[PDB]
DNA sequence: TCAGGATGTATATATCTGACACGTGCCTGGAGACTAGGGAGTAATCCCCTTGGCGGTTAAAACGCGGGGGACAGCGCGTACGTGCGTTTAAGCGGTGCTAGAGCTGTCTACGACCAATTGAGCGGCCTCGGCACCGGGATTCTCCA
DNA sequence: TGGAGAATCCCGGTGCCGAGGCCGCTCAATTGGTCGTAGACAGCTCTAGCACCGCTTAAACGCACGTACGCGCTGTCCCCCGCGTTTTAACCGCCAAGGGGATTACTCCCTAGTCTCCAGGCACGTGTCAGATATATACATCCTGA
């Protein structure tokens, strides 16, 4: 059956940063795990946030501010930017 | 009217709907905000970006144009924020670090 | 003359291949009869897949790496090169596990 | 002559001097070998402690790495590379 | 087995 | 607005294994927020596990298989006695 | 019509409604099991009656009548299972078991 | 209309303190260039507890930092403490 | 007189059977003042927040100074050092 | 080794208070009862992934007691930390004043949930070559008895 | 200090198999609506955190002094470094079984949802006695002397 994963989208990426660099299969897959551990992480976080301000809705607060108290100093501002950015665009289109 | 995808609409290569999904899906709250996915997504892709430049730069400064997990432990065991979000994860066939103690060093 | 090393430099020689290398110092077969005689002792007849077998080894080769390092730096703190039992037993109260 | 040859002993003296090396360790006494062997005699037997319970709750038989890998992302030791 | 707690 | 709490219940609890003995107001709150813990991470446990197995019903089984793995030993093996006297005797009349 | 409390039904202490309305509202999974809340009650239930005999019996041998945070961490600490359990868990006002090492005495 | 600025009070973790915390996890002799460290790691550790605290606090629009704010932070440092609520 | 030594042992028994705080309450709340200063200007504290805050920073000392006086008698000496307290808080993985 | 002086520590008594045990109104959260739908149990099937000698190498698995540098014990020293004492500083309590902000309450609008139709992007299966593993050979570099 | 000797890096040739590209084929992502409700926002209340002052007194401070322990040095010794090849001394490739993990199809009964009704605990007073505090006193222990 189908299985997900975050192929593409990980050597899109590599493509737009260095555009003659190949991955090894288990280099990708250590790729899609840290991916999905990221994901988990932010989402749990974000759910705790949601639970103790009594929230029943993830908005880019709750968010940004698990990306805050997860990613050390300038990965987090980083982040925060570049999401920021992203989400005042898609707003904007 | 053709339909646009969402990562399209904020210049994303992550896809917005997938994560939207999971997070809907993942039992997290009862309700999903619009711009959360966006949000995630661009943190995710810059996350990546991150990771796959410095592999890449690791993967060059060893004469190999492929990326391998080596590569990925030697870049993520290098940058101190990246080794500090990364210090309880254990990466396979990554290896170690060439650390010999200036004590055991001769003299 | 035979020409036989200073005790050490080869020390150092394998310290520096083996930090260069990044592939599997316990022999597969031996350990993954330890896996299913652990495993014995828990559920009678169980089956391993060879990528769990994987898994396992390659923690137990980090965390054991990790315990050497913790192990060596506890020796040098203590005015030695040579590495012993009260170091380890050191190092696992420190971490939690003693 | 003989019950001299055996399993347990599988982890050998050159296996324990080559994690060493690769640890950093420069000089190893002979005590090192019956610890190491006990420390990872109890860490596998926690991980497969944990992978069982986890097989057990699947109603399967089989052990797979995804059992190894949830066990290990239990006690602090999430690893990449096998899903 | 039951209520035979070691402590 | 009302405080929720497990006072009573504690207190209940105590004047069972011990008549003739009192709790203070710290320990009733110290007792209280282990309690919320271990629920809080009793019910994770069984949520991950119901999650991995592409289920999405925590039923008596789930708890059980929680108890085993956060429960050392014996406390494990007496905690799974009770729950499951518990059930029994509750689904029987 | 008479109503019972399910608590009763299952001759435990802890609600066994208040249970399982904190597992609905708890965000965990679509659905629950109707005896998933007795289970957890129990259990629940086992571990404060196992932890209130020791801090009972810290008590008694401190000749006080009212449990202080003092015999909480002193029945916690002194039971192995109990301090693997909490071992990464700190008491207010518990203190720290008496231990001093035999190097420091005097001989 | 008061904005009072507080520095150097680093110092008043005064020399006995940090004696009686030793004394307490049973230490015997101190050596005099203890407690600059001590005082170091002590700054480090309320650093990192009160960024976590100072964000759940803005993040929850409010001004006051409360007991469950630090309670949360702690927990999320694997240092969860019983006795404050939660 | 007494022969030095004594003392420590009768303070580190009496510390060890009390329960109170050990550090000054007003000092303590001026730097926690200080140090969210650097995060957030005209921040209000609560009594029980500054109070929960001085009792994780008791723990956390405590437990490290036990790891330090353990690192120290490894070393065969009685007397506790920067190195030892820089070597514990390596091998808990803080550094 | 045994014994007296000085010290702190454990023990007994009084009384005295404030924190704990108890009682009370009620209202909101728990208990009863009926419904419907979908998620879990059960049955059957596919086939993919896990275990042992005629007609077997050969290098780890462990022999042979010849054999240097670090572990370990002892010793001397002198500085630094513990111990005691007078002064001074600031912690602690309580009392007063005031206000920013925590906490509660009423709308109601915009935002998300849900369903139906639609379709193209990602996933399963299948080539196809070139960057990388192996090897052999020589130059280069590190270690050691002089 | 310096070549002998061994280990390492580099240069180049050759073979291999895993990643990159291609081509179907879904089914999850997108869009267009309709509909319920979450909290944004405004308003009000009223609680404690802040600031300051005044008194009391315990702890930090500086200093003097004594002694004991970390440290440097020196001497002894041991073990597992080491190469130097048995008596009989772990991986491959194989082929083969078959059983359970995965997949598909029906079905049924368990729980979310809704409505109704009632009493259990939660806020709020209200007494009262167990430990805090204080004092007086007996016993254990260190220090020093013999």
């Amino acid at each position: 059956s189908r299985k997900e994963s975050y192929a593409i989208y990980v050597y899109k990426v590599l493509k737009q940063v260095h555009p003659d660099t190949g991955i090894s299969s288990k280099a990708m897959s250590i790729m899609n795990s840290f991916v999905n551990d990221v994901f988990e992480r932010i989402a749990g976080e974000a759910s705790r946030l949601a639970h103790y301000n009594k929230r029943s809705t993830i908005t880019s607060r709750e968010i940004q501010t698990a990306v805050r108290l997860l990613l050390p100093g300038e990965l987090a501002k980083h982040a925060v930017s570049e999401g920021t950015k992203a989400v005042t665009k898609y707003t904007s289109a | 009217a053709k339909a646009k995808t969402r990562s399209s609409r904020a210049g994303l290569q992550f896809p917005v709907g997938r994560v939207h999904r999971l997070l809907r899906k993942g039992n997290y709250a009862e309700r999903v905000g619009a711009g959360a996915p966006v949000y995630l997504a661009a943190v995710l892709e810059y996350l990546t970006a991150e990771i796959l430049e410095l592999a890449g730069n690791a993967a060059r400064d060893n004469k190999k144009t492929r990326i391998i997990p080596r590569h990925l432990q030697l870049a993520v065991r290098n940058d101190e924020e990246l080794n500090k979000l990364l210090g309880r994860v254990t990466i396979a066939q990554g290896g170690v670090l060439p650390n010999i103690q200036s004590v055991l060093l001769p003299k | 003359k035979p020409h036989r090393y200073r005790p050490g430099t080869v020390a150092l020689r394998e310290i520096r291949r083996y930090q260069k290398s990044t592939e599997l110092l316990i022999r597969k077969l031996p350990f993954q009869r330890l896996v299913r005689e652990i495993a014995q002792d828990f559920k009678t007849d169980l089956r391993f897949q060879s990528s769990a077998v994987m898994a396992l080894q390659e923690a137990s080769e980090a965390y054991l790496v990790a315990l050497f390092e913790d192990t060596n730096l506890c020796a040098i703190h203590a005015k030695r090169v040579t590495i012993m039992p009260k170091d380890i037993q050191l190092a696992r109260r420190i971490r939690g596990e003693r | 002559r003989k019950v001299l040859r055996d399993n347990i002993q599988g982890i050998t003296k050159p296996a324990i001097r080559r994690l060493a090396r690769r640890g950093g360790v420069k000089r190893i006494s002979g005590l090192i070998y019956e610890e190491t062997r006990g420390v990872l005699k109890v860490f596998l037997e926690n991980v497969i402690r944990d992978a069982v319970t986890y097989t057990e709750h699947a109603k399967r038989k089989t052990v797979t790495a995804m059992d190894v890998v949830y066990a290990l992302k239990r006690q602090g030791r999430t690893l990449y590379g096998f899903g | 087995n039951p209520t035979k707690r070691e402590r």
